[PDB]
């Protein structure tokens, strides 16, 4: 043969997925947003009450 | 500064007035240095009023250590001029004197200068009413239904 063409590299864009991971924990505990009039990064300490006895 | 103790505050005042210096041929007691010592005690005692009055940096002798003159008074370097004006002119009447009009003058303007860095920290504004919205302007607040202003 010698076909002594030109020589090309070929990437395709089908990706091989690696990582499939799961997250139970975080899906069952339950999500809160924080009352806080003003924007500070300083102490975000929001105080609330328990139940009474 | 040369002026490092109480003792060297009331051999300022004492100079300065006139009384006893380091080039006079009398000098005064222990004794009335003592009690010079005491009278500027109690005249930054009176002055700083447990903590609501002029803050100097003054450092309040204790007994276990006995001299209370030989101690650090602690001030910064630019309120000497200011106590021992004050302490010389506090201190006149005991040796049938009286203080010098520059003297006076020169106590005020101590004084004065002493206190307006405290009056400039203490003009603070307070907070707003517990009865005054937060208008709707505040986003923020008003979808965290902050309504009101906090207050205290």
């Amino acid at each position: 043969a010698l076909n002594e063409g030109q020589i090309v590299t070929l990437a395709v864009d089908e990706i091989i997925e690696t990582i499939s991971a799961i997250t139970p924990m975080a899906q069952k505990a339950k999500k809160y947003t924080p009352p806080a009039a003003s924007m500070q990064r300083s102490s975000n300490t929001i105080w609330m009450p328990v139940e009474q006895e | 500064m040369q002026i490092k103790t109480k003792g060297d505050l009331v051999r300022a005042a004492l100079r300065k007035l006139g009384v006893a210096s380091d080039a006079t041929l009398t000098d005064v007691e222990p004794q009335s240095m003592q009690d010079a010592v005491d009278d500027l005690e109690a005249m930054m005692a009176e002055w700083y009023q447990d903590g609501k009055g002029i803050i100097t940096g003054y450092v309040f002798s204790d007994d276990e250590n006995p001299p209370a003159e030989g101690d650090d008074h602690g001030l910064r370097s630019s309120a000497v001029s200011a106590v021992f004006h004050n302490l010389a002119c506090r201190i006149a009447p005991d040796y049938a004197l009286e203080a010098t009009a520059k003297i006076i003058a020169t106590a005020k303007y101590g004084k004065e200068l002493l206190y307006k860095q405290t009056a400039i920290s203490r003009a603070k504004r307070a907070p707003y009413p517990s009865r005054m919205p937060t208008g709707s302007g505040n986003s923020f607040a008003n979808l965290n239904e902050w309504h009101y202003f906090p207050g205290e």
